[PDB]
């Protein structure tokens, strides 16, 4: 894949015109990452409880852990 | 209502004024005629009262009682003299207890209306057209649009603008909006507190929140941010209106009352500014049977607006109010909070205990859930 | 300006517009009202000029020259008869509005339930009484619909789908400002209205085998199709069809 | 409003190619003939 | 009327116009009349599609009767002009005839569009 | 995947669909007149009236 004119140099021409208008919302992240949700925060956000339970408390699974655990 | 006299029109002033404590009446009033002090009186309605609006003019005006709803219409067109100023009431009873409405005009004649009953129970039920039913004895099967999202009462339903949209408020701090062409719902789901009074711009542009952390914000629509963010002091309130949840016998019921004097300091190295601790909104504080005030504001005191805020406990706005079971959730109250000689420094304790009504199984012998 | 005849036409070369773009210019707009050009590139950059050839010391000058930032620009308009608001889009999943007096941009960024249905803004058209705006779903699935806005609150207020088998490649407000007319890929034109809010009518391009982009225009047109006297349909061989 | 009648040069060229200068349709004819085509009738 | 396998359908009529113009791409492809009886005689032909909208109807019927003895596939399109432009011609094409190679993504193209048609029959 | 068609006295086409809505068609033009979502699973089976003034969805 390939741009037609990267952030970099779309950065570059910005900093070249006269007035910027940010399209960031001011307090978050200028490139983007919005903290991702792991299923099981998920699945206690809406109130299934039994779900999150279950995907934190698998320890046969790469992603354990017990201060998650406990912190669920 | 500015309604037409003879080719002046001119402010009157309809009153809702008690007679005994679950009758009132309803009362047209003039200016020179509140000058003196004579009214006429147009309906006297007999199931506790709440509240009173009326269309854009005074052709019809709508009256609300705990669980019934009076439809006003003026009897005769173009006002000629104001000794016929008489309306034609039809009362219907709403199936559940009203909360608030708002009634949008379809229209320089009225032709119609369309009213949204928000109820206590969660529900807001639309009707759709009312003159229209109640103009035809024998009247046809009136039979409202339900939609319901709110778990607990629903604090405040306004049309939008054209018509199209339904926006609604209640304890989840969440404005819905129904989108009521189609079937679908959209919101904006994580407030401070509790959406307790919305209006809409005279375009259709902003909307204005009263939230009931003592706030308003003048949102605009679909930017969705506030325009206009004005705070007070967020203090716990005896209030007047006692509240709109406590309707309909709840599990916990609530109460106005001051249990605990506020947490307040006011700031050595900026003694215009003053440290006291809040909960998210005042009934969601006060919800629950403690103080749940998991966070402190700075409030400017030589101009009162309260600057900023922060949390000071573990807070979670972004979750559910609410248990499964329906009893709002507690968080750890700020007890103790005073502040270094500084200016630099601030040291606070904040407890929390589970709730009597959750143990339940850690009692053994002599252990009763308080002890537990 | 004289009334055209229909061989040969008086045209003549002024004084280019002196700004260049550093990518390829997706969108030029006049002014309804002013003599003022309004381009937008994929560089991230608008440009506003005024038209002024006798200018001094460079003519047509530049009033101003916005960047916005991380969104290329694939589409910019001017709202209404009197030219008061540019919407400018690309495509990223929000869309700028711009008032020209008092200077705010608002970013709507929420179509109202329809956020899966629209994973793009960059297509859109504003009606020409500037009350509406219609936005091309980026949900193609052998038949394309558009989300229709109204401008003044930004709030979802319509939509209209048609079949083809790529979706919709263009579309264009009628005259008087309800209805538009949608010409999808594999041929089918639709007329589709705006107070009924249903279609009015489906033809078809005549032996297109699929449709590229449509323009609609003229006055003393039909009353009951917008008033505009002519639709011009150009299709992916090279052929342009009137109508 | 109207504007200048749009005729391509065959059409006329076939109108007066159809016969020789003798034997010919009659000048009242052929004068009927340019006009219809030269006609901004639709 | 004499039509009889007419391929109504739009989405099978876009499918038959998309593989005119892929073998057109690829020069697999007889335009016209002449060339597309030229194709069928010879027996190098693989699929042959008419057009409906022919003004004479009977000036295309007889490549239903060499279809009939050579046992390949015919279809009637409905319009004329969109298969001109489909082959890419600026013309109105009224019968095309493309053909089959030893092996290509066009050949199972063109073995599957001739079971289409026989669905169609 | 559409589960159910029907059709109304007037000419319409209700349809319940894989993603629970309803589409109501119009009758002369054969196009889509409204979408209207209802279920959370798809839409199964519809009823309508007879004299077409009530639309029954089940899910």
């Amino acid at each position: 894949k390939r741009a037609a004119v990267s952030n970099k140099n779309m950065d570059l021409l910005g900093e070249s015109a006269d007035v910027i208008i940010p399209t960031a919302d001011p307090g978050t992240h200028p490139r983007g990452r919005r903290p991702k949700l792991k299923p099981w925060q998920k699945a206690f956000r809406q109130g299934r409880y039994a779900a999150a339970v279950d995907d934190v408390l698998n320890t046969t699974a790469p992603s354990y852990d017990p201060v998650i655990a406990l912190t669920l | 209502d500015a309604i037409e006299v003879a080719g002046k029109v001119d402010d009157v002033l309809l009153t809702l004024n008690r007679l005994t404590k679950s009758s009132a009446q309803i009362i047209a009033y003039n200016s020179k005629m509140l000058a003196t002090k004579t009214g006429k009186l147009l309906h006297t309605y007999d199931e506790s009262p709440q509240s009173l609006r009326s269309v854009a003019g005074g052709r019809a005006i709508v009256a609300a009682a705990k669980e019934a709803l009076h439809i006003g219409i003026l009897k005769t067109k173009k006002l000629a003299s104001w000794e016929e100023l008489a309306y034609r009431f039809v009362s219907f009873d709403v199936p559940d207890i009203i909360s608030t409405f708002d009634i949008r005009p379809i229209i320089a004649e009225l032709q119609d209306i369309d009213v949204a009953v928000g109820g206590a129970r969660g529900a807001i039920y639309v009707y759709s057209n009312l003159l229209a039913h109640l103009h035809t004895l024998r009247v046809g099967t009136i039979q409202p649009r339900k939609y319901h999202w709110h778990r607990r009462a629903v604090h405040s339903v306004k049309w939008s603008g054209d018509g199209n949209y339904l926006i609604s408020g209640g304890y989840e701090t969440v404005l819905v909006l129904w989108q009521l062409d189609t079937g679908r719902v959209d919101f904006l789901p994580h407030l401070s507190a509790a959406i307790e009074n919305i209006v809409v711009s005279p375009k259709g542009s902003a909307y204005a929140l009263h939230l009931d952390d003592n706030s308003a914000m003048v949102l605009s629509t679909a930017e969705m941010k506030p325009s206009m963010y004005v705070s007070g002091i967020q203090s716990l309130v005896l209030g007047d209106r006692p509240s709109k949840d406590a309707l309909v016998r709840r599990v916990w019921r609530p109460i106005d009352e001051i249990a605990s004097p506020l947490v307040a300091t006011i700031s050595p190295q900026n003694p215009s500014h003053m440290f006291l601790c809040v909960g998210n909104g005042q009934q969601a504080t006060v919800g629950g049977g403690a103080t749940s005030t998991p966070l402190v504001q700075v409030f400017d005191i030589s101009s009162f607006q309260g600057v900023a805020k922060q949390a000071i406990a573990r807070t979670n706005p972004t979750d559910v109010n609410i248990t499964s079971e329906g009893v709002p959730i507690i968080e750890p109250t700020a007890t103790k909070l005073a502040f270094s000689h500084d200016g630099k420094w601030l040291a606070s304790i904040d407890e929390w205990q589970p709730p009597e009504r959750d143990t339940e199984a850690y009692l053994t012998g002599s252990k009763t859930q308080s002890d537990a | 300006r004289r009334k055209l005849r229909p061989e040969t036409i008086d045209i003549q070369r002024t004084r280019d517009i002196p700004d260049t773009h550093k990518a390829a210019i997706s969108s030029l707009a006049f002014h309804p009202r002013y003599p003022i050009l309004l381009s937008s590139s994929t560089s991230s950059i608008m440009y506003l000029h005024k038209l002024d050839a006798s200018a001094y010391p460079t003519p047509n000058p530049l009033l101003t020259s916005v960047h916005v930032k991380r969104t290329d620009l694939r589409r910019a308009a001017f709202v209404g008869p009197d030219g008061g608001e540019i919407i400018f889009a690309g495509r990223r999943r929000y869309f700028h509005c711009w008032n020209l007096s008092s200077g705010l941009v608002k970013k709507v960024s929420k179509i109202q339930g329809h956020q899966k249905e629209q994973r793009t803004m960059e297509r859109f058209r504003v009606s020409p009484c500037g009350r509406y705006m219609a936005l091309v779903a980026s949900d193609k699935k052998g038949g394309g619909m558009l989300n229709i806005i109204n401008v003044g609150t930004m709030q979802w207020i319509a939509q209209a789908r048609i079949d083809g088998r790529h979706g919709v490649a263009d579309f264009a407000w009628w005259s008087d400002g309800n209805g538009l007319t949608i010409a999808g890929r594999d041929g089918q034109v639709t007329e589709w209205s705006m107070i009924t809010r249903r279609t009015v009518g489906i033809w078809r391009d005549e032996g297109s085998i699929g449709g590229t982009v449509m323009a609609l225009g003229g006055r003393n047109g039909p009353a009951e199709l917008g008033g505009d006297r002519w639709v011009a349909i150009g299709s992916n061989s090279g052929i342009l069809n009137v109508y | 409003d109207t504007h200048a009648v749009v005729v391509a040069p065959q059409r006329l060229a076939e109108i007066f190619n159809a016969a020789p200068a003798f034997a010919m349709p009659p000048i009242e004819d052929v004068f009927y003939q340019v006009a219809s085509l030269f006609s901004t009738k639709p | 009327s004499a039509a009889w396998p007419k391929a109504e359908d739009p989405a099978l009529v876009q499918e038959l116009l998309d593989c005119v113009q892929q073998a057109s791409h690829y020069r697999q492809l007889k335009k016209g009349a002449n060339e597309t009886t030229k194709s069928v005689n010879r027996g190098t032909s693989e699929l042959v599609i008419l057009a409906a909208d022919t003004q004479p109807l009977s000036i295309v019927l007889h490549i239903p009767l060499i279809c009939e003895e050579k046992n390949v596939p015919y279809v009637y399109v409905p319009s004329k002009v969109a298969l001109g432009r489909a082959c890419g011609v600026s013309r109105a094409v009224i019968a095309v005839s493309l053909t089959s190679n030893e092996a290509s993504d066009l050949n199972s193209k063109i073995r599957a569009l001739r079971d289409k048609v026989e669905r169609l029959a | 995947i559409v589960w159910a068609v029907k059709c109304l006295p007037n000419g319409d086409i209700v349809s319940g669909d894989s993603t629970g809505q309803v589409c109501i068609w119009d009758g002369k033009t054969y196009t889509q007149a409204q979408r209207i979502q209802s279920h959370t699973q798809d839409v199964l089976c519809l009823s309508v009236s007879a004299d077409g003034s009530k639309i029954i969805s089940g899910g």
